[PDB]
């Protein structure tokens, strides 16, 4: 099982890496803007560090001083999951005001994109965030394997109930 | 195909309205409700199917909560099944129609926008304000006759009442007074002169209109059984929303006083052309001889204000122009001036199709015109 | 509004006391008042009217005596209906003039609010003429009830007549 | 062992700006007001605020000695609070012309003038300035050339550190000629003019704080690495003697100093204050503070600055603690 | 002491004082006095008509501003309209008319011994400390402008920009409406102005503006309305102080607030220029918004190192465009003319005191 | 590169592109010892590319080929420098998991991260911006 | 609800209240029904004579017949529109004990009863070829291979939709096409086909008839057909009818079944596609609440 140490080692990177702190924009005056969007503010950014477990799934994550980073491929590998998550996170990133952190236009190249600021880390616990995004990733998993198992029972009885009436 | 009839439908609390255009009857009417209850978790009843059912139906719980949507897992279900299974409609063969209570907010009409679209894979939106779709209901009468956006829209309902003024199309929402009476105060009044189904078919087949009980008093010393004896209830359950004190102390402002004000608090420029032609929603106040005493109480008000101010003032003001006109038949009229408004060969010209949201997203819901 | 105005009283001269003024009408006991020019509309015929109209109201604006004397008729009024709502002939009648010729003094009692009743008391110089007045006034408006309501049947007045005192005025029915 | 729990205070502290008997603490709120406190029966209560700020707070600082207090924000100015005979707090502006938003504030020893984390390129300091009622304004661009993070005030009127946003440890002086304090020679640097530097440090990363031994040697500072670094200069031209590099294995920290002359305390990012000796030719981790590392632990949260205690001069050997949720706690040793 | 007559509101307090000390708009109301003035005219102006007199430079309602200045000198000075001296300033490139009658009234109204009428910019750009310089004064209705040099205005470059707060004001409500919401020309015109100030500021970045608009939702807010509904903005708080520097969005032919600037600084001479460039400063709608002085420093030096000749950045350093940002600059003229009234007092060399008060010739030219 | 990063210019040792290959020979004849010779030198960062790729991939191939029955024994054994140097060489290799299974990778970077400390992730992310 | 209904639930309630009301008023309403068509509901002149309001294709074709037939003499002017008026009346009628629910039906399942006379000619040819096949098994392949390719009629009911059918020897066999506009519903399409195929092997159903699926080959025999070819965004189903099914005892229920098998799968894709809104709204609502419980 490739599973379990992939889940591990990401949320031990992100609970290194999540460090947010107040940092005024050093171009622009009396606007806090981000470090990873607005200009270059190269000597601000850290190394992009990714993990993988597989070659259709990953995880960049990005890091910086209030312009931390995150998003992650889900797995897909017939059309039947694909057009599944790209509707489910098509549906989740229109309403982004209800989590006030996802965004709106994925970066290119990948499903979905988390943003987080200092008042995101302020307003809310670090470790429960840690073990809420993994909480996240499995039910959205497991909803995928349901939703892949939910159609069969609702086409069995279509096909059972059509041609049992004659 | 971008011809053919479009469809029109007023979805609130209580009874739905729901149709075609070029018509002037509606071709179902059922109360808002599902009769929810393995597999097959689809099985709930609707409507009078639901009424008829609940003996089993499992707790028929309402989906709408004060006009606005709440529930919309069951609206979406309520929907679609009084759109296959009472409607028989195509929806890949035309256009669509949604509704929404007056200041409709962008995250919910943008819900249902997108839950109308997606689901169905339908092609073409529309949605506008109540206040529109009941004043141009009254372009039939021979008042206006013509397209004439200015005016009032006081909706009387059966739990509470409003007022949305509209100038010049676009309703303006920032001064409006509500009268939380409605016919349950004239129910409980009948009710109590007389020591639910009863009493509504009694509220629903003999009701009065005089100018003063004064007089009514007079006129009725110089009447019928059905059902067990009727009198003054009949002259007396009118007045209970004209004088709110004889019904309920607490909203003191009568109904000429709440107008008043509304055309007042806007600016004068403005109020001058509202208070020109007002035009009532639904059929709740729709008695007889009940238009005209409304239009006798206003002009006997704005006396005060009118002839009392051109002496304190000094300035002939001859705005003597206030012409009320009642609808015909408004107890379901919200969509009968909306298939007059759609019939018009622009309708089409103010949507948004399968092109211009494939590449938009559910970002353009909410700008729409005339 | 829908209330019942005096139409009777005003601010040049009548012949007031305490709080409340006179109103001359026809009557066949004694009264305090004068013969009026013309019985074409009298006094105590409205004011029964004003009281079935206020009947159902909640309240009126008290200006002077138009006010004070409206009132006065409809609680009048509102009682003699009370006690001869659904009682026999014989007894409504003995009821009714057991309350309008009474020994009741000038208004000021205890129990009943002396605010509704009547606010400025002014008990010396008129006490007979309000007492004799008063009692003149209560005899006709009862006797005009039991004339009017009463339908042809054997003095059986009309039911609602009796049926809509359920409230009175300024909720003072119970 | 040893705690101690104090108002929750449902707000960013960042800061703890203790009084001169350290009895009127004051800490920001993420807004221009400030929350001010007063002593009260086994806690504090709600005594105070300020107001007149338009941008978040958030830096202040108050002299003990003079009992005043400073604050700053990133509204281009910073503002002076004067204790008022008649039992308030007065409000007073100050001339300054920047570039940037401030980020940090450090009074000065001798209550004399102070210096202000300017994020700009430029480090400015003002003072009182004599037969006139406003301070005046400074700038210096030779020395740095980035933004600044954390400033320190070493015990006196000369060297005054300044914390690079680069891997570089800069370090400046400001001897105005007004000030009649004579700038003593020290190892630092003898007979240093009014701009200079001493030595640019490569840190392992960023840069958080400068430490400073009670005596005034022993420079020391830490960074984001999870590493902090010491110092004996010889000589302004001279390399130092012994740079010795020791990286903890726990989360990174930041605001340290000096808790005694050999031994230093701090705490940060990770959920336990650390304790270490140190010496010029050895160094080592002994243990932590903390005895029990929905927590086992007592903070549940990130540790924000922390301040020293009055103690001694010499050795203070307690100190006290914050996070970004409040909960201050005035530890021991 | 003194005030500052301005078009939409007035200020007026102490001489050489630290703060303001009161500031009343010139709105009258009309129906609780007769006619509503300031406070009377704001707090009860859902019940009476408001009216402001002073726009664009002129006035309509002489007797609407006779009892503005009486109240003034009633209740906001608490001192004897006659027994005491004001030292008051009108717009720049204001009518001589307007002076004179102000001068007429000053003299023969109130009996004031002594007074002065100046010129706001001049006093706005002494509060600084400067003889020499330029003047950003976007007023309420107009944006006016004039270089200073010599202690004299140049007439030649005075000008007036057609945008203000009003423009902006409806643009962003019209921006409020087209974005999905359904709001009145007129319904609530305060609300806006105070969402305005409070979440929008201007930024020169059009590029990266509607990324992070489409692209996160740290830019978007949550505004509360006066009722209770809870309204949000999000690329509707950027856009509105654009209009400022597309005068075409608002329907007017103009350059820009920029374009114009410069347009203006290069028509004179290069010998006044040297001194011009380090004096770029703004007192008034031009310098209250947040990141404007960024702004307006990067458009300078844009249409300078890429309008006239130029073709490499080899000497991007030799022209310094010194944009001030002062934290005072809405109350700078005012602070300025307080503490220059003070210098003038005990100078008796001052040809007003005493003769435009009663003493009247034939000439009344040296005001 | 002017700021933030120590290295600049070490053409001196880049242009030679023999003491990497020297490394990764010794360690390719032995395959607890590849860490020794793999581990010893790490890519100079400097404008070489395909040596660095290569050195890189033989550090992977290396870790993979390796004896994971004990790891703790080595995961001990082996001073700050090492483990920095080896939990940077897996952050680097798990960038392209389709070369390599990562499999490996991700065990021994969740081992050294539980084994060591939970700061050692935190000191590899801040690296050279271009080593 | 697992089964569309044929009748027209509008028409069957207007029909039984109007018989047994006692003031019938005027009516102005126009329904429409699937496959593109349109009813008018109105009386011309009076009050109570209700007048109730591709069709070429079938006009050439023959099949007012079985319409006249069954309706007797209630035919009426084509009033030009729909092409197939009918008039009734409320005052003529011969029984009230069930005539009015047999008409009632006819009335609403008159679609059906229009779209089901091509399969007249093809129960009446299969009869027959099975007739001439009976007593010699042997020559019917090329006998039933020559007696197709030119009765086989095509049905226009859309302006893309089209399906056809011909006769064979013991069975018929159908087909019908698709056209979808999205790939989630290409794909919900594509899996239900599949299913109805995979299900037969179920011994308590291989009674069924056989179905079979083709995306990208249709039949040879049918590519003839002057309609579309083969498209991408296209799929073509067929189905067979045996004589147990194609019985006359059970010929009525069949084709009700089958004449609304296009509009049940896309019915059914719906409903699925709003099950899985349902779950995605609930699976936002937890992690929302998640969200404001993380806050301390
Ligand atoms: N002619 C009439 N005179 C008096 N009352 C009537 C008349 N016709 C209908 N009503 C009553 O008016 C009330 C409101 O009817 P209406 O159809 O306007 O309700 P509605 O607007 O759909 O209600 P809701 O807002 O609760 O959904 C009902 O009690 C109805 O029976
Ligand atoms: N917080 C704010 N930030 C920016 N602009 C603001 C703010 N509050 C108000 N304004 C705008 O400031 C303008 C008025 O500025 P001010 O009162 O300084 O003008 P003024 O000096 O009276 O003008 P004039 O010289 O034309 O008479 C209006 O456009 C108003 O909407
Ligand atoms: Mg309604």
């Amino acid at each position: 099982n490739t599973l379990r140490p992939y889940l591990n080692a990401v949320r031990s990177t992100l609970t290194a890496s999540l460090a947010l702190e107040e940092f005024s924009s050093e171009i622009v005056e009396r606007q806090s803007q981000p470090e990873v969007e607005v200009g270059r503010s190269p000597e601000i950014l850290l190394k992009p560090l990714v993990v993988s477990r597989n070659e259709q799934e990953q995880c960049l994550i990005e890091s910086s001083v209030n312009s931390v980073r995150f998003s992650i491929r889900i797995k897909q590998v017939d059309e039947i999951e694909r057009i599944l998550v790209r509707k489910f996170m098509q549906f989740l990133m229109g309403r982004a005001e209800s989590f006030f952190i996802l965004r709106r236009k994925p970066v290119q190249g990948y499903d979905i994109s988390f943003l987080i600021t200092n008042y995101h880390t302020e307003e809310m616990l670090k470790h429960k965030l840690v073990d809420f995004i993994i909480e996240f990733m499995e039910e959205v998993d497991a909803e995928i394997s349901e939703m892949k198992l939910f159609l069969n029972g609702r086409a069995r009885l279509v096909a059972e109930t059509y041609l049992s009436c004659f | 195909a971008s011809f053919n009839v479009p469809i029109i439908m007023d979805n609130g609390t209580g009874y739905s309205k729901l149709g075609y255009a070029g018509n002037d009857a509606p071709s179902y009417v059922f109360p808002t409700v599902i009769a929810t209850r393995a597999t097959e978790d689809l099985d709930f009843f609707i409507g009078n199917d639901a009424l008829k059912k609940a003996s089993a139906g499992y707790s028929l719980d309402y989906p709408i909560r004060h006009g606005q949507i709440e529930n919309w897992d069951h609206m979406e279900r309520f929907w679609q099944q009084s759109l296959f299974k009472y409607l028989r409609c195509e929806p890949e063969d035309h256009y669509f129609l949604l509704t929404e209570p007056p200041l409709n907010p962008p995250e919910n009409r943008e819900n249902t926008a997108e839950i109308m679209f997606e689901s169905f894979n339908c092609a073409g939106l529309y949605i506008a304000v109540q206040a529109v779709l009941a004043l141009a209901a009254s372009w039939t009468s021979s008042k206006v006759t013509d397209r004439s956006l200015t005016g009032t829209v006081v909706d009387s309902g059966d739990g509470v009442t409003h007022i949305i003024p509209v100038a010049e199309g676009y309703v303006i929402g920032s001064s409006i007074k509500t009268m939380p009476l409605a016919g349950r105060d004239v129910t409980y009044f009948v009710q109590s002169l007389l020591r639910l189904k009863t009493a509504e078919r009694i509220k629903e087949e003999c009701c009065y209109v005089c100018p003063d009980i004064v007089k009514e008093f007079s006129r009725f010393d110089r009447l019928k059984y059905a059902s067990i004896d009727v009198g003054f209830e009949r002259f007396l359950a009118p007045e209970i929303f004209f004088n709110p004190e004889i019904a309920s102390s607490d909203f003191l402002t009568p109904l000429p006083e709440l107008v008043d004000n509304v055309v007042q608090s806007s600016p004068i420029d403005v109020r001058k052309g509202l208070y020109k032609n007002i035009v009532l929603s639904g059929g709740s106040t729709l008695f007889k001889n009940f238009g005209n005493r409304l239009q006798r109480d206003l002009k006997r008000i704005v006396d005060e204000r009118i002839h009392r101010s051109e002496m304190l003032s000094g300035a002939k003001s001859g705005g003597v122009d206030v012409n009320v006109i009642s609808h015909k038949r408004q107890r379901n009229a919200v969509w009968f001036g909306g298939s007059l408004l759609a019939q018009t060969p622009e309708f089409g010209s103010y949507c948004h199709t399968k092109a211009d949201y494939e590449e938009y997203g559910a970002s353009i819901a909410r700008r729409y015109q005339i | 509004m829908p209330a019942y105005h005096s139409s009777f009283l005003s601010l040049t001269d009548v012949p007031t006391t305490g709080n409340i003024a006179m109103l001359p009408l026809k009557t066949k006991f004694r009264g305090p008042a004068y013969p009026a020019d013309e019985s074409q509309m009298d006094i105590i015929d409205e004011c029964i009217g004003l009281f079935r109209a206020n009947c159902f109201f909640r309240n009126f604006e008290i200006k002077g005596p138009a006010d004070r004397t409206l009132i006065y008729g409809t609680l009048f009024i509102s009682e003699c209906l009370g006690r001869v709502n659904g009682l026999n002939y014989r007894d409504a009648e003995r009821q009714l003039n057991s309350l309008a010729l009474e020994n009741f003094s000038i208004p000021g009692s205890a129990g009943f609010p002396l605010n509704a009743l009547y606010a400025p008391p002014l008990s010396p110089q008129d006490a007979e003429i309000m007492r004799t007045y008063l009692t003149q006034f209560r005899q006709e408006l009862a006797y005009r009830l039991l004339s009017h309501v009463y339908a042809t049947e054997k003095d059986h007045p009309s039911k609602w007549w009796t049926c809509f005192s359920k409230r009175r005025f300024m909720n003072k029915a119970l | 062992a040893t705690s101690q729990v104090l108002h929750i205070l449902p707000k960013p502290s960042y800061e703890h700006a203790f009084n001169s008997q350290r009895t009127e603490f004051v800490t920001t709120t993420a807004t221009n007001q400030v929350e001010l406190y007063e002593q009260d029966g086994n806690g504090w209560k709600h005594a105070r605020t300020f107001s007149d700020h338009d941008k978040i707070v958030t830096c202040v600082d108050w002299a003990p000695k003079s009992n005043r207090i400073v604050t700053c924000s990133q509204d281009r100015n910073a503002y002076v609070y004067e204790k008022r005979p008649d039992g308030t707090w007065k409000q007073t502006l100050v001339l300054l012309r920047l570039n940037r938003a401030a980020t940090f504030v450090r009074w000065s020893p001798n209550e004399d003038k102070f210096a202000v984390g300017s994020g700009a390129r430029v480090i400015s300091v003002c003072y009182f300035e004599q037969e006139n009622d406003w301070w005046v304004s400074k700038h210096l661009k030779r020395p740095l050339r980035s933004t600044i993070l954390s400033l320190d005030w070493h015990p006196n009127n000369v060297l005054l550190a300044a914390g690079c946003a680069d891997r570089k440890a800069y370090v400046l002086s400001a001897y105005v000629r007004d000030v009649d304090a004579k700038p003593e020679a020290s190892v630092w640097g003898s007979r240093l003019p009014f701009n200079t530097v001493c030595a640019e440090y490569p840190s392992g990363g960023w840069v958080h704080a400068v430490g400073f031994s009670p005596s005034g040697n022993a420079l020391a500072y830490a960074g984001h690495d999870s590493s902090v670094t010491i110092a004996y200069p010889s000589a302004p031209e001279q390399p130092p003697r012994a740079l010795i590099t020791v990286k903890l294995s726990q989360l990174p920290l930041r605001s340290l100093l000096w808790a005694n002359e050999s031994a230093i305390v701090a705490a940060g990012y990770n959920y336990s204050p650390i304790l270490l000796q140190g010496n010029e030719s050895g160094w080592a981790h002994t243990r932590d503070l903390d005895a029990g590392t929905s927590l086992p632990t007592v903070h549940q949260n990130m540790i924000a600055t922390l301040r020293p205690y009055a103690g001694t001069p010499g050795n203070i050997t307690a100190f006290t603690s914050s996070g970004t949720d409040g909960r201050v706690v005035l530890w021991t040793l | 002491i003194v005030l500052d007559n301005g078009t939409g509101f007035v200020k007026v307090g102490y001489a050489k004082d630290n703060f303001p000390r009161f500031q009343f708009p010139s709105i009258v109301g009309r129906p609780i006095k007769d006619v509503m003035v300031g406070d009377e005219a704001e707090a009860v102006r859902s019940l009476l008509q408001v009216k402001y007199p002073m726009e664009n430079g002129i006035i309509r309602d002489f007797e609407e501003m006779n009892q503005l200045w009486d109240y003034t000198f009633f209740e906001k000075l608490k001192i004897d309209p006659r027994g005491r001296k004001i030292l008051l300033t009108e717009p720049p490139m204001n009518p001589v008319a307007n002076r004179e009658k102000m001068c007429e009234t000053m003299f023969e109204r109130y009996g004031f011994g002594g007074v002065y009428v100046a010129i706001q910019a001049v006093l706005s750009l002494y509060a600084q400390g400067l003889s020499s310089g330029v003047v950003v004064d976007s007023g309420d209705g107009v944006t006016h402008i004039v270089p200073v040099y010599e202690s004299v205005v140049l007439n030649h470059l005075v000008g007036r920009l057609d945008v203000a707060g009003r423009d902006a004001t409806r643009y962003l409500i019209s921006l409020l409406l087209r974005k999905g919401y359904a709001f009145n020309r007129t319904a609530d015109f305060e609300t806006v102005r105070e969402m305005k100030e409070k979440l929008c500021y201007v930024s020169y970045d059009l590029e990266l503006d509607h990324k992070l608009s489409e692209e996160t939702t740290v830019l978007m807010r949550n505004y509360t309305l006066p009722d209770g509904r809870v309204i949000k903005v999000g690329s509707e708080r950027y856009e509105c102080p654009e209009c400022l520097f597309q005068p075409h969005l608002v329907g007017s032919e103009q350059p820009g607030l920029s374009e114009f600037i410069f347009d203006t600084i290069q028509a004179a001479d290069v010998d006044i220029r040297k001194y011009l460039y380090r004096a770029i400063v703004l007192s008034g709608g031009s310098s209250m918004y947040a990141g404007l002085p960024s702004r307006l420093e990067k458009e300078i030096k844009q249409l300078w190192f890429e309008r006239v000749l130029h073709g490499d950045p080899a000497r991007l350093p030799n022209f310094k465009v010194k944009i001030e940002d002062a934290p005072r600059r809405r109350h700078a003229v005012f602070i300025g003319g307080a503490v220059l009234a003070d210098i003038m007092a005990q100078n008796d060399h001052m040809w007003v005191s005493k003769a435009e008060w009663e003493e009247y010739g034939v000439r009344a030219l040296d005001k | 590169t002017e700021q933030d990063i120590f290295p600049i210019r070490n053409e001196t040792a880049e242009q030679v592109q023999a003491a990497v290959s020297q490394l990764i020979p010794q360690a390719r004849s032995a395959i607890l010892q590849g860490l020794k010779t793999l581990l010893s030198y790490v890519p100079y960062g400097n404008d070489v590319q395909e040596v660095r790729t290569q050195y890189l991939n033989a550090f992977v191939d290396v870790l993979s080929n390796i004896r994971a029955a004990d790891i703790p024994a080595f995961v001990k054994e082996c001073s700050t420098e090492e483990i920095d140097n080896i939990v940077n060489f897996i952050y680097r290799g798990l960038a392209n998991p389709q070369a390599y299974n990562s499999s490996v990778l991700l065990n021994w970077h969740e081992k050294v991260v539980e084994i060591s400390g939970i700061g050692c992730i935190v000191r590899v992310l801040n690296s050279r911006p271009d080593l | 609800m697992l089964s569309l209904d044929y009748n027209n639930i509008f028409i069957y309630e207007l029909l039984t209240e109007r018989f047994s009301s006692e003031n019938p008023s005027s009516i102005d309403q126009v329904v429409t029904d699937f496959d593109g068509v349109t009813f008018h509901i109105s009386t011309p002149e009076e009050k109570t004579k209700i007048l109730i309001s591709c069709y070429p294709e079938l006009v050439n074709y023959g099949t007012l017949d079985l319409l006249k037939q069954i309706y007797g003499a209630y035919v009426h002017e084509p009033e030009m529109g729909y092409n197939f008026s009918i008039l009734i009346d409320l005052q003529q009628l011969p029984a009230t004990d069930e005539e009015k629910e047999q008409l009632a039906m006819s009335i609403s399942m008159l679609k059906r009863n229009v779209l089901a006379a091509p399969f007249h000619r093809a129960f009446t040819k299969q009869a027959e070829l099975a007739d001439l096949a009976r007593k010699d098994p042997e020559n019917a392949p090329m006998l039933d291979k020559q007696a197709t390719s030119q009765e086989l009629m095509a049905i226009h009911y859309r302006d893309e939709e089209t399906i056809v059918l011909w006769p064979e020897h013991d069975r018929v066999t159908v087909v019908f096409s698709t056209k979808f506009r999205e790939e989630t519903d290409r794909i919900f399409g594509k899996v239900f086909l599949q299913e109805f195929v995979d299900a037969r092997r179920r011994p308590a159903i291989q009674t069924a008839p056989q179905v079979l699926f083709s995306y990208r080959d249709p039949p040879l025999e049918i590519r003839d057909i002057q309609g579309i070819q083969k498209g991408d965004d296209f799929g073509f189903v067929t189905f067979v009818l045996f004589e147990r099914h194609f019985t006359p005892q059970n010929r009525e229920d069949c084709i009700s079944h089958i004449q609304v098998f296009r509009n049940t799968l896309h019915f059914h894709i719906k409903a699925s596609k709003a099950y899985m809104h349902q779950r995605m709204r609930k699976r936002v609502a937890d992690f929302q609440k998640v969200l404001n419980r993380a806050k301390p």
